[PDB]
């Protein structure tokens, strides 16, 4: 159908965060 | 009349025979390196006069096995990549030991006339650039060991072989001087935090016994020391004077963000010293593919395909100019492309399926469409997810980071997620890759000494929960292979 | 957070996406370009500021197609021929848009990543080309369109699959503004001058909902324009200043020769404006070759040989550079011989015998003794020659001209058989083969604004009379094939 | 109108024809050369001004065989080693006859455009370069002939085919001028000195007429001769003004080397007149090699090694930056390695066992470890040794030396075992190769006239001796191949 | 026999003409 | 076992000579 990051099936997002201890 | 000067130790389980003083008589240095059955023929030509307006230390290293080392004739068969990733095992662990200010031309040729299928050459010619450049002179701060780790039967063993790789669940390399560790480069079966670095300094104590036997083959035939001093600091000159694209000698520049960083400030985008950058996730980008990712850490990106087919894992790693914002040219693998597409494969070659249950050849490609810190890293993300979305079953997700230090004195920062100016002025570049459970590889670079077991547990450790975070938004997209 | 700005839009019977403002963000621009189901990754990256001592303007296109894309893994397998022809289909169109005076470093990388087997990637990198150096900000007098035209059943098709390629007496590629036509590359089954016309203008026609959508884009996600302007004009340096070998910045003596041509007068050598230069057809000029052929028209002349054995239509073009009179390397393409080859082979292509009738692997080799116009056409001739020496029963014999055009508002001049002096200073490079029955190969590359249909029918009747010419001395040589 | 200046003359069994004023007008020259069926387009250009600080002359001899030459279309198939090495045989001659000062850009491109499978298109493309070079109007002091000498039924034979190069004991190829004989390259069955030495001047004396004929085609169809003389010599700046890496414009240090040599003195390294350097013979050096052997010859090194396998004889030279202690690329063959590496396989050719009483492929890798003064024949005597060490039953061990000559009015001083200094300063490069019994290998490259029979005989007869000695030497270490 | 232009087998040249309307 | 010009089987020297008539 079409190629790129819309296009994606799957998807997750993050804001820079600091990792748990 | 011709006089070989030989010296002979043992080595592990092997016999490391060292000739030198008369082969390749004009050249700097020149040593006939044995371990057992294979051979590695190394020279050192240094230059005695530095260039007119050189900016930078031009050091080559040549790696080149010969077909006749192993007794063969070739058949329809310019450095193929294994050569150039075994010059580079060479070149990491050499290029910090020579003096800063050094830039008289240096070339290192190696190479391989002999070679037992059980015994290793890159080992060989690693301790034969180490008995070269410390014969020769020319000013150089080691001598280097050499040694290969593995861990069969829960414990570590030393130079293993051919056939003890196949038992073994580690692929360590680990090269350094009497005083710290230098290089590191391995692949290992998810082993935790402290078997990896266990492995490190197991190999460093090991590989004393080489840099001893080299430091008394120059107390009997090393040439007399390079009379070399830099040109002297000047202090009438030198006391005179979030986005990577828009902020990007300043050695004061330099100096300023090594100091931000010790002090405890925020770095030059505004991190702190444990925070990731911005992370995207996303599986299934190209139609025609069979898996696809696209994998985003900051300014740092990565499109990543997965091919099926009926070596059985192949990796390709790509980086156009455009990447950095640059025009440069394609397709010619500029002394990264082939290093860092072999550390992504090592990230990912752990969790790869066997034969048995998945019969098919998979290649994976990774196309670096933007790069601000360690796009070898943000390749093994891409690759788990482009295998996840193309239906292999991976026994675990695997992701990567790149880890930085500054030290100064006692004080030190270890930092996470390093960006592309942060790696030139760090101490340390060191990129872990796994899965949650463990290890699939990892990478040293050191050129500092101070460098201890306890500053690298901390850094492993820290490296360990960014390595979490990045697994933890993998899984929020996809977590099991269609 | 990363935001993909997308529009799509109907072209022909495919839906054409296009994403930016996501994926290569370090790059001056990066378009993902989909037509169906073929994507190609275009990205464009300009110099902010020009070299010092720069004579010319520096334009790299690259085009690359993926193994992946079509879902296979390389077995045994530095451009091919096809990714460099492809990279030329995309130069040529966008370079001369590019503002007089515009020095600074660009370069555009087209990679494939998706490719349907119908749907051609050529014309989808053109219109990523497009789209990228117009949302840049890079001064570009875009936006162009890119359609291939097809002629099924006495009516044009816009944009044909392969399939409905092999139904088609065209295979034409045109590329232009909103304003003019700029390029056009086609192979025809002996189609008339009208045909073939009337083919430019309705790709130019069809393309314009793609230059339509590109603006709306720029509209919405375009980058603003550069703040650029050229060195100004000094007038007080500007006012105070047969044989090719012997009679070969000057820029007044190029305008010499262009008020002499639209004034009427004898052009440099000393022709009409409709007059061909001396010719010379010979057929057996080697002994142990099936054919050969030595043409000769003016100063460009072109040894061409036929071999017979047991892709069915090999052609191969050499360009030395003793042809020119000048000492350079030999057996490197210099961007010339792949375009001018295959520009050679699409003008043979048309007669050249079915394999039912004549089942035969032919290859035919063109040697380019002398250059001074338009040796792609000589190649044709040649070619022609060549294979009725060899015996190879082709439908008809097949000749080759270049045609030059100078526009002054609204005067212009036709200039038959043009020169090498004469190409550099004229505004169409105009080439056209074929039999006395149709035109088997067309190719087009205009640089001026106010070329319209009567200008260009004009254009191509004085072409065929050339073509005529030739054809009539070719006959008078040879006219059947052993 | 075209028209061809034609000349035909009888050549042995052959007709040679040429052809020129025709084809390729625009380069300095052009003929079409062809002995019988086989045929090569030669062409020569030549820059009219010489480039600013110009300090070497820029000569480029490019050799190419077309496939279409003997009717067949390449499959799966950059020179080939065979085409580098007739690039060579045509540069030789020719190089030493511009004038001492000329510094203008002069390349000479052949082409074969036809073969007869039994005529040999080296002489041919030889005779072409000669034709086309006194044609140009370019300062050369020719024209030179080519000619092939063979050896059947103890008669000498002139441009044997390749049916009866079977029959012949010899492969010789002289070239040189009416007044003296410049190059020399053969191979041959262990023919005495006297039979090697007739062969030189049997093929001398029968391509004079190939020089007569050119000379009568440049009084009918040369261009004038260039207008050019050398830059005078001015005296008041002229007036005014054992190892090999301690010792290592001069032009007076050159001299003092010259006059020392001429007046009897001891040479540069301290040896005398007929002396041969320090020798060192070695077999068994690599343990996982078939055979190895070491040959040292003062400071000439030669680590060379056979590799046996179930072309029959294959040789390959390497000669790395190390062996003159200097820091170059590696892989790449410098204009030398092809061309060292046949020269030292046709000193070993002939000892080789017949495939009916050995029936293995042999292929000898030689490693320059240490160079100053010819590794090629270094190369012949570690083959010799490398071979007895594998257990190749050779008909007789073979050795190689490189001989000197520098000539002043009528006395005349024969060097043995030259050095690398002493090569850039004699007259004569003059290598030797063959067993007790005979002569494998002669290679010749004469700069000046007066060389005569006589001086010759006795150049080849301190040759003799020089072969003689370190075949001793050889035969102390081994004798008999395993 | 021998190459070139000399033993073309069939031959024809023409002056610099202008083409028939 | 080993590489270089130590471990050699066969091994001949000669200093600087001048060959017999
Ligand atoms: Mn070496
Ligand atoms: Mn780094
Ligand atoms: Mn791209
Ligand atoms: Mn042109
Ligand atoms: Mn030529
Ligand atoms: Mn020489």
């Amino acid at each position: 159908g079409a190629a790129g990051g819309h296009t994606a099936t799957h998807h997750a997002s993050a804001a820079p965060a600091r990792p748990q201890p | 009349m011709l006089n070989p000067i030989v010296r002979k130790f043992q080595y592990g389980q092997h016999t490391v025979t060292l000739e030198t003083g008369m082969m390749a008589r004009q050249a700097t240095a020149a040593v006939m390196v044995s371990m057992d059955d294979t051979a590695v023929f190394v020279t050192v030509v240094g230059q005695k006069k530095a260039k007119p307006g050189q900016d930078f230390f031009p050091l080559t290293v040549n790696y080149q096995e010969r077909t006749y080392a192993a007794g063969r004739i070739p058949g329809s068969f310019r450095p193929s990549e294994g050569e150039t990733l075994i010059a580079r095992l060479i070149d990491r662990p050499i290029r910090p030991l020579f003096p800063e200010g050094f830039v008289n031309e240096v070339q290192v040729i190696a190479t391989v006339v002999s070679v037992n299928p059980q015994v290793n050459p890159d080992i060989v010619a690693m301790i034969g650039a180490s008995a070269a450049l410390s014969l020769s002179g020319i000013p150089f701060n080691g001598p280097i060991g050499a040694a290969r780790v593995g861990y069969i039967n829960d414990q570590y063993v030393l130079n293993p072989t051919q056939d003890e790789l196949k038992e073994s669940k580690l692929d360590l390399v680990v090269a350094g001087t009497e005083a710290a560790v230098l290089m590191v480069e391995s692949e290992a079966e998810l082993l935790s935090e402290d078997q990896m670095l266990g492995a490190v300094v197991f190999g460093h104590e090991q590989q004393q016994v080489v840099i001893q036997n080299i430091n008394e083959l120059v107390k009997e035939a090393g040439k007399p020391r390079w009379d070399w001093q830099p040109e002297p600091v000047n202090e009438a000159l030198n006391a005179r004077v979030t986005d990577k694209q828009e902020r990007y000698l300043h050695a004061i520049e330099k100096n300023v963000v090594r100091s931000r960083v010790l002090a405890g400030e925020p770095r030059i985008d505004g991190r702190e010293k444990d925070m990731i950058r911005g992370l995207d996730v996303r599986t299934g980008v190209l139609p025609r593919t069979h898996g696809s990712a696209l994998f985003t850490r900051g300014e740092t990106q990565a499109l990543v395909t997965a091919t099926l087919g009926t070596d059985t894992f192949l990796f390709h790693y790509n980086f156009p100019p455009y990447s950095v914002g640059e025009t440069g040219m394609v397709g010619s693998p500029k002394r990264r492309e082939i290093g860092h597409g072999r550390l992504a494969k090592r990230g990912v070659l752990a969790v790869m399926p066997d034969m048995d249950k998945f019969p098919y050849t998979v290649r994976v490609v990774s196309e670096i469409t933007e790069s601000n810190g360690s796009s070898s890293m943000a390749s093994v993300c891409g690759a788990s997810l482009a295998l996840m979305d193309a239906g292999v079953p991976i026994k675990a997700a695997v992701a990567g980071i790149a880890m930085g230090l500054v030290k100064e004195g006692d004080n030190y920062v270890v930092l996470s997620d390093i960006l592309g100016d942060e790696d030139h002025l760090g101490d340390m570049d060191f990129k872990v890759a796994g899965s949650r459970d463990g290890i699939s590889a990892l990478q040293m670079d050191i050129k500092i000494e101070g460098i201890t077991k306890e500053i690298m547990q901390v850094a492993l450790n820290q490296a360990k929960g960014a390595r979490l975070h990045i697994l933890g938004v993998m899984e929020q997209a996809i977590n099991a292979p269609r």
